[PDB]
């Protein structure tokens, strides 16, 4: 790309962008299930 | 659809190239010059937005602020002026 | 400084969002005028609703058909000179350019009818050079486009009509600033052609070229570029377009001034001055640019101080 | 700087939760999600005249050997002072 | 002559009626970039 | 800077007269030589008078050509200013009212032609005894047919023993309704004379000098030809020239209306830049 | 049709049934706008 330029030639002061306004990301939450109310109605056991 | 056991109330109207789809479809511009308002455009004519392969419900996308469809002060009513910018609601014009 | 001028119009037959700044916008009479102008101005044996059968059936299917009779108080009043350009590419010398100008210009703007909108036009122009109701009469240079706001199907154009052009600030993406452009395909100029060839001055004109001969009008319009003066430019085509003038004239005691020659007959081409560049010798560059997803040369220039008066120079 | 931008984007990222189930279902992995939006531009306008010989006074012409005058060039400003205040407030109306 | 030509017509006519919409909006549901005022003056009818 | 002009209105003016002149709000009138102090006797019409008595449709096209027109801006009681268009660059709102039958769009080319029309600008200032006449604000497009049908009227009228004009959609007739047409037809009198001699002094010259223009064939000669006599062609050339240039009427104004109405309908004000 | 007195009579018998019809004679060119009234009682017309 080739491009003369007679003296001080308009078209050197061009300016413009684009932006990234911005970045949103969300989180969960966490099931607690012995912390909910229907664990009420079992007894939990572990067993290997 | 709606009645299943039969094909259509009224086969004057409803098949393609028919009177009524003639005389009120939109796209033979049959009464393109009138200046008098039509509603049975909306009915007879197939709507066509190119989000076809796009959505599943644009319901919403396509029943929030239609604009108008007739004109706001004219003595009858006359098709919608270009120069106009009033937008209603059509709540009809989505369920057809 | 400058001056700025504005006009709403519809946006049928231009689309600001697809001309590029320094293109040349037209305005137009209102077409109602040449059902009475040809009613008094057709030749005598010929019948002029020929004319509005082009008429009728042009504005039949251009957009909404209603309210271009007389209640008009919104019109079709601004077209692109590339869109007057690209209807009639079929009498343009420089084939390729004027073909993919063409071929741009009907994948550029809305897709649907304008094949339909572009014949419309170009039989129209054909039969209103065949009434003698000629369009030079009809369509004036507004200005050259500066910045636009569109909504649906209408829009709002803000031209530069007087003074230079770099002088006026837009609020565009590269830079504040914008230069003057024509398409390639109509790009013809005056001095080349009579081999004077020098630097300094030179004026802007915009030319029309009629060949009426029955049943083969033809209509093409140019922007001429010369040294010479608005009085001699007028003997300077004539030259170099002998054989239309030949065969216009041609084939356009009781005194009987029957079938004679009549001025209308006779009629060829017609100009007005619009500008002209006070540089040290025009420079321009023909570099390919892009109409949104096409391809298409055009003209560069720079420097160019708009003119007035606009007054037709007609040509016999 | 606004003026300037060619144009905006924002980003959005979610991921969402799954259950763990029993046969016979297919074996559910989460899901990402990966969405883009864009900003439109918009603007306002606002006008105010200042008539001839409204100009011909705030202009610092030369200081007149009279007391009329000057109380013209006082009225002008205080007219012009007030058109400007509401247009200035215009603003704030066309905000919300 | 109060013929009837042994065929009916359904009638299709549409009205138009004036309410009052109730707008409710979630906080922060817009984000909004002001700019900077810019001025432009431009001659009229006997004034600037 | 912008060129100014002062009318000091004298007293004796009725207020009935006054409350008219507040009306010449934008109209055009025209001096003989540009000062800053003008007397209301300059612009009168007893300023013409070319012979005599008042001007024809000829001596008035002659005037509009060798005077300086002026705009009329704001008027106050006392006195009345105005502002001269052709030089000077006035910086305020250059406004128009304008005075034509047919309408005015957005970027025309604006000249001026005397009263060939139903005559009506005229008002009327008696306490003085003068009267002021102004000219009519035409498009630069409609120049060249009136003036060709309102001379074509009186020709074929003469020639005793529709004819509407149209512009942007809208519809003028010509015809006015008494056939009892005269004063008009006599204030055009010497210009259909004139026109009328000079085109008959060039036919039969034309046919005076090459004896195979029509003997030859009306179509088969004639053309391909196109492809003290002596002090005759002068006398020709001589009033043809005069004519001519005196038909010509470059425009002056050019309505530019920015973000107002984009239509001028016959008494409304509009801006205006000067060409 | 082919005669154009029936055209002509068609029209102008359904010009009597109504008031939304064009003016008498028929323009060359335009949009076939019909002649306004000069009252207006209850509100617009709702075209059948």
């Amino acid at each position: 790309f080739f491009k003369q330029i007679r003296s001080d030639d308009n078209s050197l002061y061009s300016a413009q962008f684009d932006i990234l306004l911005g970045t949103y990301c969300n989180t969960l939450n966490f099931v607690r299930f012995l912390e909910l109310g229907l664990s009420v109605a079992c007894i939990c056991t572990k067993f290997p | 659809v709606a009645y299943t056991d039969r094909a259509t109330l009224n086969p004057w109207a409803s098949q393609k190239h028919s009177y009524g789809d003639r005389l009120y479809n939109g796209t033979y511009n049959l009464t393109g010059a009138s200046p008098i308002y039509s509603p049975c455009f909306k009915f007879f004519t197939p709507a066509e937005v190119n989000t076809n392969c796009n959505t599943l419900d644009r319901l919403l996308m396509e029943a929030k602020a239609v604009a108008s469809q007739s004109s706001t002060d004219t003595e009858y009513q006359f098709k919608r002026p270009p120069g106009s910018t009033e937008m209603t609601q059509d709540p009809c014009g989505l369920f057809q | 400084t400058t001056q700025l001028i504005q006009q709403v119009s519809l946006t049928d037959f231009f689309r600001p969002d697809i001309e590029h700044a320094g293109s040349i916008v037209l305005i137009l009479r209102h077409p109602s005028d040449m059902i009475g102008e040809a009613n008094t101005l057709t030749q005598a044996g010929r019948d002029p609703d020929v004319l509005l059968e082009g008429l009728r059936n042009l504005f039949n299917a251009c957009t909404a058909p209603w309210t271009v009779g007389e209640g008009g108080g919104l019109r079709a009043y601004v077209t692109s000179l590339s869109f007057i350009a690209a209807c009639r590419a079929e009498e343009y010398t420089d084939k390729q350019a004027a073909d993919a100008n063409r071929t741009a210009i009907v994948s550029a703007y809305g897709c649907s009818r304008m094949e339909t909108r572009l014949i419309r036009f170009s039989e129209c122009l054909r039969a209103m050079v065949q009434c003698h109701v000629f369009p030079h009469r009809f369509i004036s240079f507004f200005g050259s486009l500066l910045e636009y706001t569109i909504q649906d199907n209408l829009c709002n154009i803000t031209a530069v009509a007087k003074g230079p052009q770099e002088a006026a600030r837009t609020d565009k993406t590269s830079t504040r600033r914008v230069t003057a452009n024509i398409p390639a395909c109509v790009f013809w100029d005056v001095d080349k052609d009579l081999h004077l060839s020098a630097d300094g001055l030179k004026h802007v004109f915009l030319v029309f070229v009629y060949t009426q001969r029955r049943q083969r009008e033809g209509v093409r319009l140019h922007l001429a570029l010369s040294q010479l003066n608005e009085q001699c430019f007028g003997r300077g085509i004539g030259f170099l377009l002998g054989r239309i003038r030949a065969e216009n004239a041609a084939w356009g005691w009781t005194g009987d001034f029957r079938g004679l020659p009549t001025q209308l007959s006779c009629m060829y081409a017609a100009y007005t001055l619009i500008g002209t560049i006070p540089s040290e010798s025009v420079r321009y560059t023909r570099r390919m640019e892009r109409f949104g997803g096409y391809n298409v040369p055009t003209i560069w220039l720079e420097g160019v101080v708009w003119g007035g008066t606009n007054t037709w120079n007609e040509c016999y | 700087e606004l003026a300037y931008v060619r144009d905006g984007v924002i980003q959005f990222e979610v991921q969402q939760p799954m259950i763990a189930r029993d046969g016979p279902h297919p074996v559910d992995q989460p899901v990402h999600n990966y969405m883009v939006k864009r900003i439109h531009k918009r603007s306002l306008s606002a006008a105010f005249a200042i008539a001839s010989e409204a100009l011909s006074l705030l202009s610092n012409t030369y200081v007149d050997g009279t007391e009329i005058d000057s109380s013209l060039r006082i009225r002008a400003i205080q007219q012009m002072a007030r058109n400007l205040r509401t247009v200035l407030d215009s603003f704030e109306r066309g905000t919300a | 002559t109060g013929f009837h030509p042994g065929i009916a017509f359904t009638v299709v006519r549409q009205d138009r009626f004036a309410t009052e919409q109730l707008l409710y909006a979630e906080r922060a549901s817009e984000s909004y970039f002001v700019g900077q005022i810019q001025v432009h003056h431009h001659d009229a009818i006997g004034g600037v | 800077m912008p060129f100014e002009i002062e009318v000091l209105l004298p007293g004796e003016l009725s207020p009935a007269e006054t409350s008219a002149l507040q009306k010449c709000e934008g109209k055009i009138i025209t001096f003989s030589t540009l000062r800053h102090r003008a007397s209301l006797v300059d612009i009168a019409l007893s300023s013409y008078y070319i012979n005599g008595a008042p001007p024809d449709t000829l001596s008035l096209l002659e005037a509009y050509r060798m005077r300086f027109a002026a705009v009329i801006t704001r008027v106050i009681p006392g006195k009345l200013l105005a502002h001269a268009i052709g030089v000077g660059t006035p910086t305020p709102g250059l406004f128009i009212q304008n005075t034509s039958p047919v309408d005015l769009c957005n970027g025309d080319y604006i000249c001026l032609l005397p009263p060939v029309f139903g005559s009506a600008d005229s008002i009327r200032l008696d306490s003085v005894g003068l009267e002021i006449v102004f000219p009519l604000t035409i498009p630069q497009t409609l120049m060249r047919e009136i003036i060709a049908k309102v001379v074509a009227r009186a020709v074929e009228r003469t020639a005793a023993g529709a004819d509407v004009i149209c512009y942007n959609g809208r519809r003028y007739e010509l015809e006015t309704n008494l056939q009892h047409r005269d004063g008009s037809d006599a204030a055009i009198r010497t210009l259909v004379l004139n026109l009328m001699f000079s085109i008959n002094e060039g036919c039969l010259l034309l046919l005076a000098l090459i004896p195979t223009l029509l003997v030859q064939g009306a179509h088969d000669g004639y053309v391909n030809l196109l492809i003290p006599i002596y002090e005759t062609i002068s006398s020709w050339i001589s009033t043809s020239s005069r004519l001519g240039d005196t038909l010509g009427t470059r425009a002056i104004l050019r309505v530019c209306v920015f973000d107002g109405p984009s239509t001028v309908h016959p008494g409304d004000r509009t801006a205006v830049i000067q060409v | 049709m082919l005669h154009d007195n029936v055209t002509e009579s068609l029209r102008r018998i359904t010009a009597s049934g109504g008031r939304l019809n064009p003016t008498e004679p028929l323009p060359i060119f335009g949009g076939l706008r019909p002649a306004t009234s000069a009252g207006i009682a209850r509100g617009q017309a709702s075209v059948c």
